[PDB]
RNA sequence: UGGAGAGUUUGAUCCUGGCUCAGGGUGAACGCUGGCGGCGUGCCUAAGACAUGCAAGUCGUGCGGGCCGCGGGGUUUUACUCCGUGGUCAGCGGCGGACGGGUGAGUAACGCGUGGGUGACCUACCCGGAAGAGGGGGACAACCCGGGGAAACUCGGGCUAAUCCCCCAUGUGGACCCGCCCCUUGGGGUGUGUCCAAAGGGCUUUGCCCGCUUCCGGAUGGGCCCGCGUCCCAUCAGCUAGUUGGUGGGGUAAUGGCCCACCAAGGCGACGACGGGUAGCCGGUCUGAGAGGAUGGCCGGCCACAGGGGCACUGAGACACGGGCCCCACUCCUACGGGAGGCAGCAGUUAGGAAUCUUCCGCAAUGGGCGCAAGCCUGACGGAGCGACGCCGCUUGGAGGAAGAAGCCCUUCGGGGUGUAAACUCCUGAACCCGGGACGAAACCCCCGACGAGGGGACUGACGGUACCGGGGUAAUAGCGCCGGCCAACUCCGUGCCAGCAGCCGCGGUAAUACGGAGGGCGCGAGCGUUACCCGGAUUCACUGGGCGUAAAGGGCGUGUAGGCGGCCUGGGGCGUCCCAUGUGAAAGACCACGGCUCAACCGUGGGGGAGCGUGGGAUACGCUCAGGCUAGACG
């Protein structure tokens, strides 16, 4: 079956394309403890129909571009930046570990 | 085309083939599509030839082309015996 | 040395030529009809579009285009012509297009 | 290369008597009568308390020196026994006891196991009517071990099979002395055998 | 059904802790030794370089010719010219040359594995179904004539056949544009317009056969896409401009920045981007009680590559190992202009290396290509050869009998040992130019039948005179390591911190079971040792299964970011978790059973298990999430 994944829209800055952050949980192959892993997907959005905080269902689709093989199958629940913010902060976090660094 | 032939499986001087259904282009002892019999050229045992005739019939019904020796054995097990 | 199956190379060149030539015609006629269609000249734009259609299919009769390469061509051709005739066109000769 | 060397000297080193000559290892000459002590310039000196390893090693050497098998083949059998279902100790002794050359010895067709070995190699023996010249051939229950007709009239086979008249045979075997036939009734149980061997020590030796 | 530990820090002890050994393994190599056979296996280094031969052709039932030959015709005769037929040569044309065979360089990646997607696709030959093949026209080799080059090879001119190429027709049908309907990414139906078919050949020639055309489907094979999984370094922390997305176009069988034009300013990263190192991945293999570790030779699957780089042509299929073009490096021929090459195919040579084989036999069998067939090709394959390289089997004797050794070589000088051991008596009978002698091989073909089903029939074996059977018949290779402890086996002489041994602890300085020799002994035996490497023991990277006061180890202290973890009660959802059914989990291997070769190794048949993922159904205690509530934590 074409794959269906659920994630949060963390990016809307593209024409007809939104970035969907999908989370996945699973026991660690050797240490057992359940660990959360995740991947960002570039789903296709023809009508600019979705915005941030939107939890959608991504569906496996025929390639729309390089780096883009999924379409937004539907909205699960609207607005909720608790997730977007989370993502964003972790990103802002990076703005540190290097030669300089913020203060957070 | 897809064929029904023999695949060597015995040992040196101890041949034992498998009546097989594979693409004509594969190694002979290569990866077949389906085993449908087996043959012991030297009849070292009373069971030196078996052939899932129902299956042999299937493959032939869809284009399987038997080797001559393949056909010969299949016939010996009445794959064509319409009598 | 001397592998007589260089006759294949020998032959490929003759084929290469045959194909090569059929395509030029196709390309040249297509451009020609697309050019006329655009300039609004309808009756002749179609007339030629029609030749191109025929030539294309024939190209696919043997191993020049074959497959759905022919279909793409005719498709894109009948596409651009019908559209370019959106300059008050009115399919005069109603050649290949089925309005 | 089945050993081949002085034998009534292994018994001496092994403390116990290994009948590796059948005859003579009975007479007042098996040496175990006069010189039961190990061979060599130190055979009589005071003994030194053997090591756990020593005990296990000697015990393995005893059990294996009896059937006169190679350490290679001997080991092969033991491994096969560990793998089989059933108490390794016994199963192992069963397999050992199933070697044709051995069975030929149990039926009395020959004095010693060594002699019985040669009798197989030379085709004087027959399993189910077909010749079998492999001393290691594994006899199965029901198989009838015999003497090739052509060999039946051999001077040795006579004196030998004669000496077996009215003589007892292991419960898992059975021989018709006249026709010179014999049947392997079934695998002997630990109880059926009575060897100067604690096979448990052997299992341990191959556990190290 | 499964799990052993030992030596070594001290005067002694306990602990910590490293080193080391006992076990199993290897495509091995080296030393001493070496008899037979079966089955396996053998360039691990220079993807270095290669002489030579062979490794892909096949169709005369698609076509026309040349050379050589025989026969028969038209004449009164000759010349000239017509037909038939044989050998041979290539050419035109077709199918194959994209498979089969080699290798592991590159690659850390949708390459591989596993499970899925394609309404985004192709598939020669094969199979099933439907429909069809009317008419005309053209050219280029061969061949003929001439020109250029040293050669390779090449330029021009003329003639000609076809299942070669083209035109018109017929339109079962199919393709494209537009509309409509049903479906839902480009799936299917429908209407109008437009566009598109074909090749002939063979006869037991008046019907059969081989073949051709269009279409729908089957089968097999394949492209592309996606989830998850896939080594080391963070002494690599930021990376990116076709770079991320858009619109239009190009290109393909087809999706896609695959490519292009234009627009937007995005994309990726600590869940490790980018960079560096290393490496084909897998089924499996070795080891381990298991978890795990290590590995990927042989065999099967996938990928990649064909002297190094780039490229496309022809094709159903290639960007093509024995096709083509250009650049490079190198070898070769050269009349210096210019040409010819590519063993990572079999075998062989040379180089490198500790090290890896025959320039073998056969096409008989299995399999592949072409052919109507006969048959042709097939270094694929089936076999033999060489190498204890591995595994298995086997032999050097069996039964009876204690000379007894200048010297080897023990002693209490009484004796003890080698030892039933003994070219010495009886038995069997490995070897052995001695008789017979194989399965593997019955098809294609032919005839009858109806070229069907059936049924009869010529033919054909490399291995091989091999195996195996029967006869006769000789008593007929033994070596290597070790003997202080770990670790099975002790004495004499020699030597005197020397000569030397040594895995670790150590041994030798004049009584040495530790050096060398000898007798004796232990282990294993056509082998035995050594070196190297892998797993083990090592709970010594500890998930199973460890630690940090003084043994190595608490950060100098805090603050808090990400993250990890989260009190009590109820409800929803059902992600984690658990259960059921189902698909998948190739073969080989492994395990069990039975079976074939006298056994075994080896092999055949059958059986059982199986995690992971997909699908459908179900459960809700715990974890998660949403909602509500509490007050024992927290804070005020
Ligand atoms: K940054
Ligand atoms: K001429
Ligand atoms: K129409
Ligand atoms: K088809
Ligand atoms: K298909
Ligand atoms: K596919
Ligand atoms: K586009
Ligand atoms: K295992
Ligand atoms: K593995
Ligand atoms: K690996
Ligand atoms: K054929
Ligand atoms: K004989
Ligand atoms: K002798
Ligand atoms: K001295
Ligand atoms: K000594
Ligand atoms: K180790
Ligand atoms: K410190
Ligand atoms: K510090
Ligand atoms: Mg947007
Ligand atoms: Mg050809
Ligand atoms: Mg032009
Ligand atoms: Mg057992
Ligand atoms: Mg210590
Ligand atoms: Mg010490
Ligand atoms: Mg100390
Ligand atoms: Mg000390
Ligand atoms: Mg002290
Ligand atoms: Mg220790
Ligand atoms: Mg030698
Ligand atoms: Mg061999
Ligand atoms: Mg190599
Ligand atoms: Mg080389
Ligand atoms: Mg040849
Ligand atoms: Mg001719
Ligand atoms: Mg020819
Ligand atoms: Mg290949
Ligand atoms: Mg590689
Ligand atoms: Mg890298
Ligand atoms: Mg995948
Ligand atoms: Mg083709
Ligand atoms: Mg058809
Ligand atoms: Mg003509
Ligand atoms: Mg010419
Ligand atoms: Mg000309
Ligand atoms: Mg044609
Ligand atoms: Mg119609
Ligand atoms: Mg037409
Ligand atoms: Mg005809
Ligand atoms: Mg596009
Ligand atoms: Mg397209
Ligand atoms: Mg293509
Ligand atoms: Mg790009
Ligand atoms: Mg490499
Ligand atoms: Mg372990
Ligand atoms: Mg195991
Ligand atoms: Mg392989
Ligand atoms: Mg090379
Ligand atoms: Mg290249
Ligand atoms: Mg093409
Ligand atoms: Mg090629
Ligand atoms: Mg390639
Ligand atoms: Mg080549
Ligand atoms: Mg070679
Ligand atoms: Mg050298
Ligand atoms: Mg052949
Ligand atoms: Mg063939
Ligand atoms: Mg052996
Ligand atoms: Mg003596
Ligand atoms: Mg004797
Ligand atoms: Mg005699
Ligand atoms: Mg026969
Ligand atoms: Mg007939
Ligand atoms: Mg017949
Ligand atoms: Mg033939
Ligand atoms: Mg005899
Ligand atoms: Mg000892
Ligand atoms: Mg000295
Ligand atoms: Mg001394
Ligand atoms: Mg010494
Ligand atoms: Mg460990
Ligand atoms: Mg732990
Ligand atoms: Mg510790
Ligand atoms: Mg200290
Ligand atoms: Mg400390
Ligand atoms: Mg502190
Ligand atoms: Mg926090
Ligand atoms: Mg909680
Ligand atoms: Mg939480
Ligand atoms: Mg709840
Ligand atoms: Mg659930
Ligand atoms: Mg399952
Ligand atoms: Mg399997
Ligand atoms: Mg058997
Ligand atoms: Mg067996
Ligand atoms: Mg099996
Ligand atoms: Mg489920
Ligand atoms: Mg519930
Ligand atoms: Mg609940
Ligand atoms: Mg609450
Ligand atoms: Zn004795």
């Amino acid at each position: 079956p074409k794959k269906v994944l659920t994630g949060v829209v963390v990016s809307d800055k593209m024409q007809k394309t939104v970035t969907v952050l999908v989370e996945r949980q699973f026991p660690h192959p050797l240490y057992g403890k359940v660990i959360k892993r995740s991947k960002k997907y570039l789903a296709h959005d023809p009508e600019e129909k979705y915005k941030l905080g939107d939890v959608v269902e991504i569906i496996e689709s025929r390639p729309i571009s390089k780096r883009k093989r999924f379409r937004v199958l539907r909205l699960v629940e609207s607005g909720r930046m608790d997730l977007v913010e989370k993502y964003l902060i972790r990103r802002q976090n990076y703005q540190s570990l290097s030669k300089r660094g913020g203060k957070a | 085309m897809v064929k029904i032939r023999l695949a060597r499986f015995g040992s040196k001087h101890n041949p034992h083939y498998r009546i097989v259904v594979t693409d004509a282009r594969r190694k002979r002892d290569g990866k077949y599509i389906e085993k449908i019999g087996y043959y012991d050229p030297r009849k070292t045992t009373p069971d030196w030839l078996k052939v899932d005739v129902e299956r042999a019939r299937y493959w032939l019904s869809v284009g399987a082309q038997p080797t001559d020796t393949a056909r010969r054995l299949l016939r010996q097990a009445g794959v064509f015996r319409q009598e | 040395r001397n592998l007589s199956a260089l006759k294949r190379h020998r032959q490929s060149l003759k084929r290469r030529l045959r194909n090569k030539a059929k395509k030029s015609a196709i390309k040249t006629l297509s451009k020609k009809a697309v050019q006329l269609a655009q300039e609004g000249k309808a009756e002749e734009a179609l007339k030629i579009m029609r030749k191109a259609e025929s030539l294309i299919d024939k190209a696919a009769k043997g191993s020049t285009l074959h497959k759905n390469a022919a279909a793409r061509r005719k498709s894109r051709l009948m596409r651009k012509v019908r559209q370019l005739l959106e300059a008050a066109g009115a399919p005069l000769i109603g050649g290949g297009l089925s309005a | 290369g089945r050993y081949i060397g002085p034998v009534c000297r292994l018994c001496r080193r092994e403390g116990v008597k290994l009948y590796l000559k059948g005859e003579r290892c009975y007479s007042p000459k098996c040496a175990m009568e006069r010189r039961p002590y190990p061979p060599g310039q130190h055979g009589q000196k005071r003994a030194r308390r053997p090591s756990d390893y020593a005990v296990r090693l000697r015990e393995k050497q005893k059990l294996r020196r009896i059937y006169g098998i190679s350490e290679r083949q001997f080991r092969n059998l033991f491994e096969e026994a560990s793998k089989k279902k059933g108490v390794t100790g016994s199963v192992f002794l069963g397999l050992l006891e199933s070697r044709l050359d051995n069975v030929v010895y149990r039926l009395g067709f020959a004095v010693s196991r060594r002699q019985a070995r040669q009798l197989v190699r030379h085709g004087h023996i027959t399993v189910n009517g077909r010749r079998v010249d492999l001393p290691s051939y594994r006899v199965r229950p029901g198989d009838e071990i015999a003497v090739a007709e052509k060999s039946r009239n051999l001077e040795l086979i006579r004196q030998n099979l004669e000496a077996m008249k009215g003589r007892k045979v292991g419960p898992w075997l059975s021989l018709d002395v006249e026709g010179m036939k014999g049947k392997f009734l079934r695998l002997p149980d630990r109880e059926d055998l009575a060897l100067p061997v604690n096979e448990q020590l052997v299992i341990e030796f191959y556990s190290r």
